[PDB]
């Protein structure tokens, strides 16, 4: 149940771990090709929680790519 | 008269944290610059462990079960690997006054328990529960799992008066044992010190240091914190050690419980040991409950008894409710 | 590129940077087909991903004139 | 209301196990009505013995350590706990939450009464540290003599004794050893101003005491905006939520010949400074005073600034 | 009288939902018990369930584990103290909770089921006149009804305390003592728990929160709680007091009361190889953040400089104020004050960082290691503060800068008298 | 009378954190200043090698995930270039009194399962256990996967009673094999050193070394450590080697898993060799429960049947369940 965000995917890792306990799974965000993250987030989080534990990172890559990409000013 | 509707009493026998160092053995007398014993974290992989149930014996579910792997995050505690002792140091004050409340309804309760307790000093002092207390203190009961199987246990006492010590105690804590009470001149002389402060006749301070050779990079074992658990996010980190500004330690209220283990007149058997002083007194570890109210041995029909219906109990009896009078609690309805 | 022979149709993933509520423009494919003129079916025909689910290209006048309407490239 | 005669410096308290949460809404340091309590307290035990009275309390926290922790998953802290023993049937207890810190404070105590006069400062100084040295604090044991050989002995003060320059000369040689910590005053009157300033919007009273101490984050116009100070709530004290009652008429009071009222918590704006910021150290003494006449039970710190 | 046209409406909902669990044999029998008091006969049911239990809103419950008492739902009003906050004015929706054991909260539920557009919800526990027609029925269903809405929020009255109830001793002006009970202010920690989640949740913080995680805008800002401490009530079964719901189980939070240094305990700043020659490194969180946000502060106004300036002169003497709670720090954790590498400094950062007098500091090195240097560690100190906070050129063209300019050397005239004074 | 709710043993046979260092061979007795082994970072270029969806199988995108590759850093523990031989130090202390849980709700439960393991003593010592105990100290089975390949093993295990070496073993440990329990005089010496330590007859506290010698340069093989989380504000670390101070360090329940490996009484088979004691006796290496709970042969079963019913089973798998209350465990509901 891999999760899409415009250009970015969230898939899980096709078999969990027992942390503390708890079942969880390893998620991995990419940018197409490029590996960006990889979170050991619980099972019972609903898609919109594995969500915005990745909005922070894809956030930051928004605000990069404003200012690195940002056209010429002339005065 | 009636028992009053509050009824406050103030603990004596106030300790410190205890706080962990470690060091070699025969430099403890110059143990003051031993550095403190840190808490780690380590990472563990475990296996199914624990007992199944009869609809889960199932042995491809159980062979499912085992290839998820179990992983925590644990908190340690260790020697370095070039110290084999450690040292665990606190305080202790002895305040005295043990019988007046810290509150009461009735003034008339108050007074008479006033002269209970003053006909029971008048009767004889606190020597029984003053030795036993400074026996507690002779032998190292308050290194928990420390004191379990290491190879030598001594214990030094320094009652401070002004800034420097006034006196020092020397103690071989594995010569005394934790079952029976010895009587030695040294625990005597400490046994009248405690009493004489226990007895409002002085202010008694203590400095405890206990140096168990346990062995090179051997585990410690300070207290535990309690995490109550947040069950509907992340997994925890399933074992956190207490640290006092980044040193191991042993919280107040463990020494507190090591230093009461003096009821030996609990009436299921005497042959176990000492248990520690509580109204129907309940050890944790066994989860059963000695003292109880069906019979009249508890803290509490004892205390109505020599107080509001004058029938004094035996002598042990009177020991082990002076003993709860010294440790305190919120009595009432 | 403004050049035909050297442009290529964009991918299903280079799609998604302009077009679909997780891109970086922030428009849906709904509003994206309001403004080819198009149906929501025909327009998410093209961010199918692969050649064979019924997924055809994006045009050369679709595409340049997509990205002057989202506000991405001038496209004079 | 008075101006004290002398000041006495209890140096350096170290305090384990002391309560935490001291209220309701705030769970940080606890609440200036312990160390009014305290120095009340020590004015009853060892105070009146002396034709000595005690009036105030100055407070500057050198340390604090809480005994809380995060739980791994959320930015919010929980509260460590100690295992209660077992219930007369053996099965378990019923958990309370309770929150224990260590700290380390000195105490300003201001005297009016006869204290150079019957007795040397020295020997004063010296029986009051025995008996603090006996009692508790905030809920919380104080930890008494460890190596700390050096911070022992006290200082009583002259506060309008010598010359006014020579006053403030020993006054910053008594805030050179109070140097570590940022004591701790009210500010009533800076929360009744922003209070004031506030009501343009809505005329609301709480809602001023929750938006002066977070973080507030105002927009693009990114911004933080900022107070000067360290602010936090504080419990500004006890308003009455039932009339007088009489020594005997409530059931299970704590003594039948003091009479009861039934109370609710004042919260207010108090405020961490450092010590040389304030020039005349009087201007620090918590001093708790009673309006009985309505629910009133106040302690605060007047003639500050 | 709304109960005889729609609190037959009510009462019929209220037996859909009891005849929803419907069986053949026990539902029949629930449902003919629900159909007793369903159409016009609910004085029976609020005679079983409806006024043995009633609560203020300041319940005496979490005082303790169970402590016997009477919460008290009075004092509407208590302005006396113009300087605190709390039940002065709550005013807007003071709820209040079931206090006792009662687990027939169809009463509560029906309080406010008639309450919005009937006056029966809330005419029936006093002037039952619109009761008449709110029981549906003759005199006895009314007179039922009109008892139980009475007995709903009837007070206590006769007081009682606990050992468990938090007695506690006030002293008088020149005379003796007050006890005092605080009960615990449920209506108040449930009014700060909805704005708590309002500020911490919520649509609109989410918007805001993510107009900050990007730059963009949006026309109101947002909040955040650091350090809020979680307290829990009761244990597993967080309902033997009311006002703790399901998502509130027993959840009480508690805002930040801190001192200004939490952490640290070890000494962070020592005198290193990167910090002992440069000593206004500034190693501290706090104090950088300072200089960053007192960095910011660059653009002048045509009408807020008078107390923008005002302003920024405190943030100068709080800087100031900081970095001499800094050298205290630094001052405690010097056991041996003694020079190693990378200490060049050590002729400002060692003397104005310096320990007690050692022996190689002796009365011989009376200029050397005992000597009074505040005048270079005073110039470093400017120096540090004109590189976090380097003026314009047209900066002192108004007023401000002139301001900033003398707020600034006063500033060090203040920590150079103060290290003179500290100075032996 | 049934099993107890509650019921815990702590461990017998603690061993400490195994800390590596390194140095030349036949410099081995010299072996007191040899320098730890450090674990650095290197940079990782990671291939595809994975088996693919054959949903993701099509050539265009394989050359695609190919043409942009992955990359980490990697936490690395290697000889130094001069150095080759690997040396582990770590001490272990047999203590006694095995048979005694530390906490237990039944009086009755806990006196049965005392006379039991009272009779087990009695019929036979600790000799069998301790026998393989000390069979898995000679053979150096403690080094995972740096026995593996090593050119020669040497284990030096010092009985030390007081400050000072009380005596002295040295094992071949590749002649000792790691699959048949021999016989051997200084090995059943060290075995009944183990046995009265295990009896409660003495303290007993051992230091053992390993000599490796596995090559100029090697890469050794500590404990490996835990990773939730990996972004780029790391440098995408993906492997943390566990270290104490400063020093490649091995996990103590690594030395203890590998000390316990002498379960060869497991019904499936004996010709793959003996595994390490646990309740149904898993190996995660292989995925599988031997010892499943359909057969009347794991821990719990045959506790229960040993000491509720009285069904004293085999004598090896006597020798198991007093393995399993040797190695200690959370036993109850």
């Amino acid at each position: 149940n891999a999760i899409h965000i415009g250009p970015f995917s969230i898939t899980p890792a096709a078999r969990g771990l027992h942390y503390g306990g708890l079942p969880h799974h390893q998620w991995t965000l990419y940018y197409g090709p490029r590996e960006m993250a990889i979170k050991t987030l619980p099972d019972s989080y609903t898609s919109s929680e594995v969500r915005d534990e990745f909005s922070d990172i894809i956030a930051e890559f928004v605000i990069d790519a404003r200012h690195r990409y940002a056209p010429d000013v002339l005065e | 008269l009636s028992t009053a509707s509050v009824l406050a009493f103030e603990r004596k026998l106030d300790p410190s944290d205890a706080l962990m160092s470690a060091g070699a053995w025969a430099q403890r007398d110059a143990s003051q610059e031993w550095p403190a014993v840190t808490v780690r974290e380590k990472s563990v992989r475990g296996t199914i462990s624990n007992r199944l149930k009869t609809k889960d014996r199932d042995p491809a579910k159980l062979d499912a079960s085992i290839q998820s792997p179990n992983l925590q995050t644990v908190d340690v505690a260790n020697l370095p690997s070039d110290a084999d002792t450690l040292k665990v140091r606190f305080t202790l004050r002895v305040l005295g006054g043990a019988g007046t409340p810290s509150a009461c309804n009735d003034a008339a309760y108050r007074d008479k328990l006033l002269q209970t307790v003053a006909t029971y000093v008048n009767e004889q002092g606190f020597a029984e529960l003053a030795r036993r207390y400074a026996h507690n203190l002779a032998n190292a009961r308050f290194l928990w799992r420390n004191r379990v199987g290491a190879e030598a246990v001594e214990v030094r006492i320094n009652h401070i008066r002004q800034g420097e010590v006034a006196r020092t105690w020397r103690f071989d804590a594995l010569a005394i044992g934790l079952r029976d009470f010895k009587a030695d001149a040294e625990l005597d002389a400490l046994a009248e010190l405690i009493a004489s402060g226990l007895s409002g006749s002085g202010h008694v301070l203590l400095e405890v240091v206990a140096f168990a050779r346990i062995g090179d990079g051997q585990e410690v074992f300070p207290s535990q914190e309690l995490i109550l658990d947040k069950g509907d996010k992340k997994g925890q980190k399933s074992k956190t050690l207490y640290s006092v500004r980044d040193a191991a330690a042993i919280h107040s209220q463990k020494i507190g419980n090591a230093l009461r283990t003096i009821d030996t007149w609990y009436p299921d058997e005497d042959g176990l040991g000492p248990i520690a002083v509580e109204p129907y007194g309940s050890v944790t570890s066994q989860g059963k409950a000695y003292r109880q109210p069906k019979q009249k041995l508890d803290f509490y029909t004892l205390l109505d008894n020599w107080v509001l219906r004058d029938e004094a109990p035996a002598v042990e009896q009177q020991h082990y409710v002076i003993a709860n009078l010294i440790r305190g609690g919120v009595f009432g309805e | 590129t403004h050049d035909a022979e050297e442009w290529r149709p964009p991918t299903s993933w280079e799609l998604r940077h302009v077009v679909g509520e997780g891109s970086f423009t922030g428009v849906s494919g709904a509003a994206a087909a309001a403004l080819l003129g198009m149906s929501a079916t025909n327009f998410r025909k093209y961010t199918a991903g692969d050649s064979a689910a019924n997924r055809q290209k994006i045009s050369f006048a679709a595409w340049h004139y997509l990205l002057d309407r989202l506000g991405v490239k001038r496209a004079s | 209301v008075t101006d004290p005669e002398a000041l006495l410096l209890l140096p350096r308290l170290s305090i384990q196990n002391a309560n935490a949460i001291s209220s309701p809404l705030t769970w940080g340091f606890p609440s200036p009505g312990a160390f009014t309590g305290f120095v009340h307290a020590l004015q009853r035990r060892v105070g009146i013995s002396l034709d000595i009275e005690l009036d105030g309390v100055g407070i500057v926290c050198h340390r604090f350590e809480a005994q809380i922790s995060q739980p791994a998953g959320k930015r919010t802290k929980v509260f460590n706990l100690t295992r209660n023993p077992l219930n007369r049937d053996g099965s378990t207890a019923a958990i309370v939450e309770e929150g224990r810190a260590h700290l380390e404070v000195s105490l300003l105590l201001g005297v009016h009464g006869d204290g150079l006069d019957d007795h040397p400062a020295q020997e004063i100084a010296r029986q009051v540290q025995e008996q603090a040295g006996a009692m508790r604090l905030a809920g919380g044991s104080i930890l008494p003599w460890c190596n700390e050989r050096f911070p022992a002995p006290n200082a009583e003060l002259l506060m309008l004794g010598g010359s006014d320059e020579q006053r403030r000369k020993n006054q910053r040689r008594l805030t050179r050893r109070l140097l570590p910590g940022f004591a701790l005053v009210s500010r009533e009157a800076l929360l009744q101003q922003h209070l004031e300033t506030l009501r343009t919007t809505l005329p609301e009273a709480t809602t001023l005491d929750a938006l002066l101490d977070l973080c507030r984050i105002n927009f693009e116009p990114w911004q933080v905006r900022d107070k000067p100070g360290w602010l936090v709530p504080i419990p500004a004290g006890y308003n009455a939520l039932s009339p007088l009652y009489l020594p005997g008429e409530v059931r299970n009071a704590r003594d039948r010949e003091t009479p009861l009222r039934f109370v609710e918590n004042l919260f207010g704006l108090g405020e961490w400074l450092s010590p040389h910021r304030v020039a005349a150290l009087s201007d620090l003494l918590w001093y708790h005073h009673a309006e009985p006449d309505k629910g009133l039970y106040r302690w605060s710190t007047p003639r500050f600034v | 009288q709304e109960l005889r046209q729609f609190i037959e409406s009510f009462i019929q909902e209220r037996l859909q939902g009891k005849l929803d669990k419907l069986h053949p044999d026990e539902d029949d029998k629930r449902q003919t018990l629900l159909a007793t008091h369903r159409r016009e006969a609910w004085l029976a049911d609020a005679a079983r369930r409806v006024g043995q239990l009633q609560l203020v809103t300041h319940t005496l419950k979490p005082i303790h584990p169970d402590a016997r008492g009477s919460n008290l739902h009075s004092l509407p009003q208590a302005p006396g103290q113009p300087g605190l906050a709390g039940s002065h004015e709550l005013g807007d929706r003071l709820v209040s909770d079931v206090v006792g054991n009662a687990a027939a909260l169809d009463v509560f539920k029906f309080l406010s089921l008639q309450y919005q557009g009937k006056n029966l919800l809330n005419w029936l526990t006093e002037d039952s006149a619109e009761a008449v027609q709110a029981l549906s029925d003759n005199a006895e269903q009314a007179r039922e009804w009109r008892q139980a809405f009475i007995g709903i929020t009837a007070v206590k009255g006769a007081p009682a305390s606990h050992s468990l109830a938090k007695q506690l001793y006030f002293p008088l002006p020149g005379s003796g003592y007050h006890l005092l009970a605080p009960l615990f202010p449920t209506s108040l920690v449930h009014h700060v728990h909805a704005l708590l989640r309002e500020a911490r949740f919520g649509d609109a913080a989410k918007a805001a929160r993510e107009a900050r995680s990007r730059q963009e805008s949006w026309p109101h800002g947002f909040s955040e709680y650091p350090n809020l401490a979680i307290q829990k009530f009761g244990g597993t079964k967080p309902q033997n007091i009311s006002q703790l719901n399901s998502e509130r189980y027993g959840e009480n939070w508690l805002l930040p009361s801190l001192p200004p240094h939490w952490q640290r305990q070890d000494q962070r700043a020592p005198i290193r190889h990167s910090s002992v020659f440069e000593h206004d490194f500034g190693r501290s969180p706090e104090v950088s953040r300072l200089t960053r946000t007192l960095q910011r502060l660059l653009a002048k106004t045509r009408h807020n400089n008078f107390t923008i300036r005002r302003y920024r002169a405190q943030l100068v003497g709080q800087i100031c104020d900081e970095a001499l709670q800094y050298a205290a720090r630094l001052r405690e954790l010097e056991p041996g004050w003694s020079a190693t590498p990378g200490c060049q400094l050590h002729d400002a950062e060692q003397l104005w960082l310096d320990p007690l007098r050692a022996q190689t500091d002796e009365t011989f090195l009376q200029r050397r290691l005992r000597g009074d240097w505040p005048a270079e560690v005073g110039n470093r100190f400017a120096n540090w503060l004109n590189r976090a906070v380097s003026s314009d050129s047209q900066i002192l063209g108004s007023p401000e800068a002139a301001q900033w300019s003398q707020e600034l050397s006063k500033e060090l005239t203040m920590f150079k008298e103060i290290l003179e004074d500290e100075r032996d």
